[PDB]
């Protein structure tokens, strides 16, 4: 409010104004509503009085000598305003009104009194009526909607003037509604008087206030008093002196005696729990130079093996009905074999509601959902400690297989439009580089895996609420000559996908295609129902097995499948990082020099023979399958872990930097990065990897 | 200063042509900062006798200071596949026009 | 608005007996000819051509008086052979901006008797070599062109 | 008409009419903040599922009419569906390519003038420069940069007014008509968008995106310009420098030094009066810079510079906190601090009283060219790290520290009298004339201050009294910083207190800015200062003299004429008048008048000859003691600085020439004015039906110079309305009102 | 050596409007920056000053 005061009325104005509020000691800061009304009625007066002066005779005229028609009382002092009243009453022998004008008209000789109301005129014309009755003083009551009045309904003003000040009083109106003050100013006026803003604590609220201080205060008016009146006496420094010494930091020295390895659960060892097989996944292919369609290519791939046998179970899943998986299976081969017979390829092929299949997709499970009433009566009624599971070697293999090369170009990325800037030019080379060092990893290939699989599911999943489509889990390469192949690596069969919210799951249950015997490792594949099926010329004849479960998904795990290409993005990050820290270090561009000179090696991989370094193509490759890996066997263990581990490799890389690194409780660092190792193998052989980290750095 | 004293019809200047291939802006902001160092020498008492510019990213860009190429060795830039012989070719013929003539 | 109109937003209820100084500038021409004014002009003696896309004078009307005529910024390339029967009195042309180029189009005008001035500015004429010397030779009358008499010295103010 | 219906129907119901009768039209936006929905969570995941089924995206109910059902493949790119609850039809995005393939053409000519803030980046990066990337260890201080270039300068206030006058000029409000500002690019943009049918409310925006600044406080290292930071991604990275150089347009700021120096001029001409701010304030509201009054460029530009932060200050507006020394300004962090001016020797005994700062404080010395940090207690220059380009503004950033360090060592290391005045040829504060003292050499002042160890952490160099490296020697408490030093993101506005001597001090009771720290420079403006006082025309020399008197005399050409025409000797002897005959010869000021005056009663004999032109270059020559020569003068010659400039009675000339196919004047290249050789209205009232049913605020454009109409003003109430007669402007009048009371 | 380039910059003032040969200007970015009057044959007439 203020603040538009001082922007609209002239520093003229403000300062008679501040006079006058200080004629009465009212603070023009504290009260805001009745500054602004005196500067309005000040400047109101004012624009009343100028722009008018009287002849010698008895005549008004608008602009050299010559009286001004109008004497300004309001903007003098008390004392100095009834002085000027008293004489200018015993020159025109005119009886003095009790109040005090706010200006006086030579041309009737009559006291003009001017007032500016934010409400109906008639309220305010009808209050100074009932205050001044039977005096020779002519009221002119003005509005800032546009209203006016006056006494005998005479306004003594020419109509230009009486409108430039209405303008004003219209235009100070809505600049200050633009900025939300009217409202408030409005509601400061009663009568004649401008209240001011209050705001009060009482009832229930004071009731509820006078139990909301510290013990020793029994009101919210003793509590202020007491913070009104408190002067530091050193309170702070009286009770360090008279707390118990043993409250401290208690800085203990990090030495490199000090780190421990971190201790491994045992327990059984630990089983896969990917959506889709890492390493132990056959690959059905074809050199499609293909329409674009999945059943098509489905197709073609299942009848390009020749060797299907009789379907036969080598390992149960020990909690569930095997046979009912050997008959899905069969009657998924069944299905594709009906497509053969005509119907040309439908695009879309929807499984048959079987009770096999039904079981297999988790449906018809729905446990009751009663009330209250019949809870009371059962006599069984609850709801669980995680089994901790120890470390295997499989999870560290699967890490190895997919840090390696392949033959093929698995990542196919968009344009870029051409490049023009010297450092485009250099970012390209980049990308290129990395790129060609990235594209043909494992890696990729389970990023690709993945978001196909994760798209075709979801497009399934919106497209067909209720029925059982069949999604292949196709994927496409660029074999190293350069002729596209097009790859099956199994089947899905989607359940009834009627999503809401963003948790809701869909069962289904994957079908994929292995060469690996599931009896070297029963262990891994414990969620898993194995089928045997035909034997494959590789020349030998190494038996085919099949791996079937019914796992679950929801709309978040498909979004979250599908940015492993945002896991790609990671990777290049941090190898532009370590590029661009090198290059600026050196004064030039060390991209070709990291990637070609292959002198440059990092400590990647721990054989035998102690830490076994690699070329920074090593390091992208492994980076990237780093953040694959951390995409697929994401969980809340996982971020746990490298939360309190990040910790600990800070305060560990601080020691090996000398700066005398310091701890105030590691027991309790170590119980919690110990709490989040449970059952979840990445979480193990990242834990495993952070001990021999400890072990080889600070030794 | 004697001479730029003796004309008063200085406008706000417009770049009626553009180089076409060039930096203009950094054209017009050095004659706009000439006439502001020749104001300042004005200001200052006696001639300094040599005026050096305000070494200022117009005048560099003007200049070609900031355009010139970066010279390497050839072992660094041995893949970029920009690299020709100087003045490989670029004898453009351009035909006679007349403002030779007129010269 | 093109000559016909300004003409008469110019005429300002004034008979045309009775202008002395008309100004018409960056107006229009019909396709490239001065339309709109008309012979009855006759107490003329300062008419302003100047932008009006302009191809010719032929349609020029009959000025007695006429003594400062300018067509600078036109495109007049020749057929001014007309100016001197149409204006006897003219003693100042401002030829400037024209698309002449070749002295033996200034040939007509060395028959106006009464010629004070000739201006002939960013004209393809005025690049040749003893310019100056080749018109003052053409129109011996001249005593200034483009501005300076004989040996460049700046024409008097007040002409 | 369908409108009306609805407002009818929502009326009927006796529950929604509340709302549409009690809430007056000021909370209607308060109203449209009661929307319904959840908006939604993850809107991406959203999208990756509509797009997988079919009919994702709404339309109105229109591509029935223009967009088939089906496509020549038989695909059904539209639905009757009617989304939620609306009457917009869903729709497969299939027909988005259908009307981008077979839809409705048309001509696209406004586009590329409504989205000029984008065609413009288009054309300026078509035509930038490419350098070869350097890379070299790039530091990146943190300033805070205008992003937005071609900005036009407007506050986020006035561009909402330029708007309603563009885009809806049938709504516009009562603070726009009756007023007298219609600035130039409303005059343009409405000319240009005069048939647009793009979309009302884009139009606004994009207008307000074009009209506004705004600054981001980036991590600059280097250019700092208005159009080297939208391409910042392109110049600088982590480690390298891209050489880069838009090749578009710029601004030129001149309106701010315009406004600094009209600031340095009024404030000494306002205290060296009698009552300063009488002088300061109606200078304010009457002088003009480049023809805008200077209160509007006061409450619009952001520029901060002493005599314009006390042009403010005197005029009730927050200035920010922070306190400008030597080019370099500090602002605050931490601590508290006393003047407590106190008595001193200099190095040659001569007796001095200065400022002692009581008081341990922390300041960011922020600075054009080189960036600090500075904490100090009394006569204790505890730390001083300094950073920025090359060591000579390493140097500068240190001398200032070091001047305002508080130490007796530099006063006593004095080497001369401490006697210095500026063009004023005043007493300047001590502290400040010991701050010109040693800003030129300060050698014998280094090897006072000496040097100390550096255990060179985390690589620091340090700087030698020479000005020169050194990673084991450096001066005391000066640690020249590598890696840059940030500077701060906020000015802390706050309103300070001023004397009565035009020294601001704070409500805690430190000057920031004195008076005697502005003299810096009094070079020429480059815009035109326009003054209403006849004393002040001759303030800035000759050439401010003749613009003044000929902008006086454009500004009142209606009374100039009908005096010259009905009342000449009246007319011959105004004040206006006086400076300018201070310039004209003192032995010819007579000869000269003489021929005018003459000169003038032809035009008044013999009708026709009224030359507006010849009148308004002529006039001023006319006042005084005029005599009797046969002497036909040809020009008229004034004396600028030393010089005898010529005006020509018949033609143009450097000192005046007003020029032809337009209305502008100009004299000695500086901007005149115009010379001819909506708005303006005033409120009366509520609705008064003896004057007919409401206008339109287009319709009141057919009205005569006193006639009354009622007219719809703004989003709804109407008022009564007439045009007025008289300026009925705010200049010195209102401030004769409120002056003379304050005798 | 006497040989090495000292790369200039050089602003001309003129009167001659690039426009009329713009294929002569085809190095060089020419301004404008002044109004210059010069005595024509009627008057005085104001043209372009350019760099």
């Amino acid at each position: 409010m203020e603040d538009f005061v001082r922007q609209c009325f002239n520093p003229m104005i403000v300062e008679l104004a501040e006079k006058a509020m200080k004629e009465y000691g009212e603070d023009p800061k504290i009260e805001t509503n009745k500054f602004a009304a005196i500067c309005t009625h000040l400047e109101v007066c004012f624009m009343y009085s100028d722009f008018h002066f009287i002849d010698e005779r008895s005549e008004s005229i608008i602009v050299a000598l010559l009286k001004h028609r109008f004497e300004i009382i309001e903007g003098r002092d008390r004392t100095m305003a009834w002085t000027v009243v008293n004489s200018i009453c015993n020159t025109t022998g005119v009886e003095k009104p009790k109040f005090l004008p706010d200006l006086y008209d030579y041309k009737e000789n009559r006291f003009i009194e001017i007032g500016v109301t934010r409400r109906e005129v008639h309220t305010y014309y009808l209050e100074k009526a009932n205050k001044i009755k039977s005096e020779k003083t002519h009221i002119h009551i003005f509005s800032f909607t546009g209203e006016e009045m006056a006494t005998k309904a005479d306004y003594t003003l020419d109509e230009e003037s009486r409108a430039r000040i209405k303008t004003r009083l219209f235009t100070i109106r809505q600049e200050m509604a633009t900025r939300g003050l009217w409202d408030s100013f409005r509601q400061s006026e009663r009568g004649e008087e401008t209240i001011e803003e209050k705001f009060e604590i009482t009832g229930t609220m004071r009731r509820l206030a006078d139990q909301s201080l510290p013990p020793n205060f029994s009101s919210l008016e003793n509590f202020r008093a007491y913070v009104d009146g408190f002067e530091p006496n050193g309170c702070i420094e009286g009770k360090l002196s008279q707390m118990s010494k043993e409250v401290n930091a208690r800085i203990e020295p990090f030495l490199k005696t000090t780190p421990r390895p971190l201790k491994l659960p045992d327990g059984p060892p630990c089983s896969q729990r990917s959506k889709f097989l890492l390493m132990d996944a056959l690959k059905l292919s074809i050199e499609d130079p293909g329409e674009g369609i999945p059943l098509y290519d489905a197709i073609k791939c299942m009848k390009t093996f020749f060797g299907w046998k009789e379907p036969n179970i080598v390992k149960p899943h020990e909690k569930g009905i095997n046979p009912n998986y050997l008959l899905t299976w069969k009657q998924v081969l069944a299905e594709l074999q009906d497509i053969e017979n005509e119907e040309k390829i439908p695009k879309t092929k929807n499984m048959k509601k079987t009770s096999q299949l039904r079981w297999a997709l988790g449906e018809n499970m729905a446990p009751e959902k009663v009330d209250f009433e019949d809870c009371k009566d059962v006599s069984d009624l609850k709801q669980d400690e995680p089994e901790s599971r120890s470390l295997a070697s499989w999870i560290q293999s699967e890490f190895n297989k997919a840090c390696e090369l392949t033959d093929s170009s698995w990542i196919e990325l968009d344009e870029i439009g051409e490049d023009v800037a010297p450092i485009e030019h250099i970012a390209s080379m980049r990308r290129n580089y990395f790129t060609a060092e990235v594209s043909h990893c494992r890696a990729t290939e389970y990023i690709m895996k993945g978001v196909y699989i994760n798209t075709a599911l979801l497009n399934a999943s919106c497209a067909a609420m209720d029925d059982f489509q069949l999604i292949p889990m196709i994927s496409k390469c660029r074999t190293k000559e350069g002729r596209r192949k097009t790859n099956l690596y199994g089947f899905i069969i989607k359940g009834r996908s009627h999503l809401r919210n963003d948790t809701d799951v869909v069962n289904f249950v994957s079908m994929e295609f292995s060469l690996t015997d599931p009896r070297l490792e029963p262990h891994k594949w414990e969620k898993y129902c194995v089928l045997e099926i035909g034997n494959m010329l590789l020349r030998v004849s190494r038996p085919m097995f099949l791996y079937v479960r019914t796992n679950g998904t929801s709309k978040i795990k498909m979004k979250w499948g599908m940015e492993m290409r945002r896991c790609l993005l990671q990777s290049l990050q941090q190898i532009e990082s370590m590029i661009e820290a090198e290059s600026s270090v050196k004064e030039k561009d060390m991209t070709k020099e990291f990637f070609e000179n292959k002198s440059e090696t990092w400590p990647i991989g721990e054989s035998p023979k102690g830490v076994e370094e690699g070329s920074i193509g090593k390091v992208c490759r492994t980076l990237l399958a780093k953040s694959v890996f951390n995409s697929l066997y994401a969980s809340s263990q996982l971020e746990g872990f490298s939360a309190e581990s990040r910790k600990l490799l800070l305060i560990a890389q601080a020691l090996r930097d000398n700066l005398e690194p310091g701890t105030f409780d590691l027991g309790g660092l170590y119980e919690a990065i110990e709490e989040c190792l449970i059952n979840d193998p990445w979480v193990l052989l990242n834990a495993s990897w952070f001990n021999s980290f400890l072990a080889h750095a600070l030794k | 200063i004697k001479c730029m004293k003796t004309f008063f019809g200085w406008k706000e200047p417009n770049i009626v042509k553009p180089h076409e291939k060039g930096i203009n802006p950094n054209y017009l902001l050095t004659w706009k900062q000439v006439l502001a160092e020749l104001q300042d020498i004005e200001n200052e008492e006696k001639i300094p006798k040599t005026k050096n510019m305000k070494k200022t990213s117009q005048l560099r860009w003007a200049l070609g200071e900031n355009m010139a190429p970066e010279k390497v060795d050839f072992e660094d830039c041995k893949d970029v596949s920009d690299l020709k012989q100087y003045d490989s070719d670029e004898p453009e013929s351009r035909s006679l026009a007349s403002w030779i003539q007129s010269e | 608005m093109d000559m016909k109109r300004r003409i008469h937003l110019e005429l300002r209820n004034r008979t045309p007996a009775a202008v002395r100084e008309l100004v018409l500038d960056n107006c229009k021409s019909n396709d490239g000819k001065i339309e709109g004014l008309t012979a009855e002009f006759v107490n003329l003696e300062f008419l302003s051509l100047i932008n009006v896309g302009l191809i010719s004078v032929s349609n020029l009307p009959k000025l007695p008086k006429l003594k400062k005529l300018e067509l600078s910024e036109n495109r007049i390339f020749g057929g001014l052979d007309m100016l001197a029967e149409k204006l006897p009195n003219l003693t100042h042309l401002n030829l400037s901006g024209n698309k002449l180029k070749d002295i033996s189009t200034l040939e007509p005008l060395k028959k106006l008797e009464c010629l004070k001035s000739l201006d002939l500015f960013n004209c393809e004429v005025t690049n040749l070599n003893d310019y100056r010397e080749s018109v003052f030779k053409l129109l011996p009358q001249l005593t200034y062109l483009d501005g300076y008499d004989r040996e460049d010295q700046e024409a008097p103010d007040s002409d | 008409m369908e409108r009306i219906k609805e407002l009818r129907d929502l009326m009927s119901q006796s529950r929604t009419r509340e709302i549409l009768t009690k809430t007056t039209v000021d909370h209607m936006a308060i109203i449209k903040k009661y929307t319904s929905g959840r908006q939604e969570k993850n809107p991406a995941l959203r999208m990756k599922w509509m797009m997988a089924m079919k009919y994702p995206i709404t339309a109105d109910k229109r591509i029935i009419e223009m967009i088939p059902e089906r496509n020549e493949q038989g695909q059904t790119l539209w639905s009757k569906t009617n989304d939620a609850g609306s009457d917009r039809v869903m729709v497969s995005p299939l027909a988005v390519t259908w009307w981008n393939r077979n839809g409705p053409t048309t001509s696209t000519v406004h586009y590329p003038k409504v989205y000029k803030t984008y065609f413009e980046k288009v054309e300026r990066l078509k035509h930038g420069t490419f350098g070869p990337v350097h890379f070299r260890n790039q530091v990146k201080i943190r300033r805070r940069v205008d992003t937005n270039p071609g900005h036009a300068d407007l506050s986020a206030k006035e561009a909402q007014d330029v708007i309603m006058e563009v885009v809806f000029p049938n709504e516009v409000g009562a603070r726009i008509l009756t007023s007298e500002s219609q600035l130039t690019i409303t005059k343009e943009k409405k000319e240009e968008l005069q048939d647009c049918k793009i979309a009302p409310l884009m139009v606004a925006y994009m207008l307000e995106r074009e009209l506004v600044r705004k600054t981001r406080f980036l991590p600059v290292a280097g250019g700092t310009s208005s159009v080297y930071i939208e391409v910042l991604h392109l110049t600088q990275g982590t480690c390298w420098e891209q050489m880069y150089t838009p090749g578009g347009e710029v601004r030129n700021d001149d309106v701010d030094q315009s406004l600094i120096i009209a600031a340095r001029n009024i404030v000494r001409r306002a205290t060296v009066s009698a009552d300063p701010l009488a002088s300061l304030l109606e200078m304010c509201h009457s002088t003009q810079i480049g023809g805008i009054r200077m209160v509007d460029i006061l409450r619009q530009n952001p520029t901060e510079e002493q005599a314009v932060d006390i042009c403010k200050a005197a005029m009730g507006l927050r200035i920010s906190s922070s306190f400008s020394f030597g080019g370099f300004t500090f602002k605050r962090t931490s601590g508290s601090s006393v003047t407590k001016e106190e008595e001193v020797l200099t190095g040659n005994l001569q007796t001095l009283k200065i400022r002692v700062h009581e008081g341990y404080e922390e300041f960011t010395m922020v600075g054009q060219r080189a960036t600090a940090i500075l904490r100090k207690a009394t006569r204790r220059l505890i730390q001083l790290i300094v950073s920025g380009r090359n060591e000579q503004s390493i140097a500068e950033a240190i001398i200032v520290a070091m001047v305002f360090s508080q130490e007796d060592c530099m006063i006593k290391a004095v080497r001369g009298d401490l006697n210095f005045v500026n063009r004023a040829n005043q007493r300047l504060n001590p502290m400040h004339q010991l701050l010109r003292h040693f800003q030129k050499d300060a050698k014998v002042l280094f090897q006072n201050w000496g040097t100390e160890p550096i255990d060179n952490v985390m690589g620091m160099i340090g700087i030698l009294p020479d000005m020169t490296p050194s990673t084991e020697m450096s001066l005391r408490g000066v640690r020249v910083s590598k890696m840059g030093v940030d500077e701060y993101s906020s000015t802390e506005r706050v309103v300070v207190s001023i004397d009565r001597f035009l020294r601001v001090r704070d409500q805690r009771g430190n000057v920031l800015l004195s008076p005697e720290e502005v003299s810096e420079t009094q070079g020429t403006e480059k815009l035109t200062i326009t003054y209403s006082s006849s004393m002040m025309w001759e303030i800035n020399g000759p050439e401010s003299v003749l613009v003044n008197t000929y902008q006086w005399i454009i500004r009142n050409w209606e009374t100039v004429k009908i005096q010259w025409s009905q009342d000449p000797t009246m007319l011959y002897n105004k004040m206006e008048f006086e400076p300018f005959q201070s310039l004209v010869p003192k032995a010819a000021r007579g000869q000269y008048s003489g021929f005018v005056r003459t000169l003038f009663q032809q035009m008044r004999d013999v009708l026709g000859t009224f030359d507006t032109v010849q009148i308004i270059k002529l006039l001023p020559f006319a006042a005084a003691p005029p005599k009797q020569s046969r002497m036909q003068f040809s020009s008229l010659t004034v004396n600028v600085r030393g010089s005898g400039m010529r005006i020509l009675i018949r033609g143009n000339s450097p000192v005046f020439n007003y020029n032809k196919a337009t209305k502008r004047l100009t004299v000695l290249g500086k901007d005149a004015g115009a010379l001819t050789e909506l708005r303006g209205f005033l409120i009366l009232g509520k609705e008064d039906k003896r004057y007919g049913p409401a206008l339109s605020i287009n319709e009141l454009s057919n009205l005569a110079k006193g006639e009354k109409a009622n007219v719809l003003i703004g989003q709804g109430d109407v008022v009564l309305v007439m045009k007025r007669k008289r300026d009925s402007s705010i200049l010195t009048d209102s401030q004769t009102a409120t002056k003379r009371i304050r005798m | 050596n006497d040989t090495d380039v000292v790369n200039f910059v050089s602003m001309e003032f003129s009167l001659t409007d690039p426009r009329l040969e713009p294929h002569k200007w085809e190095k060089y970015c020419v301004l404008e920056i002044g109004n210059m009057l010069l005595r024509t044959a009627v008057g005085r007439v104001s043209r372009p000053m350019f760099l």
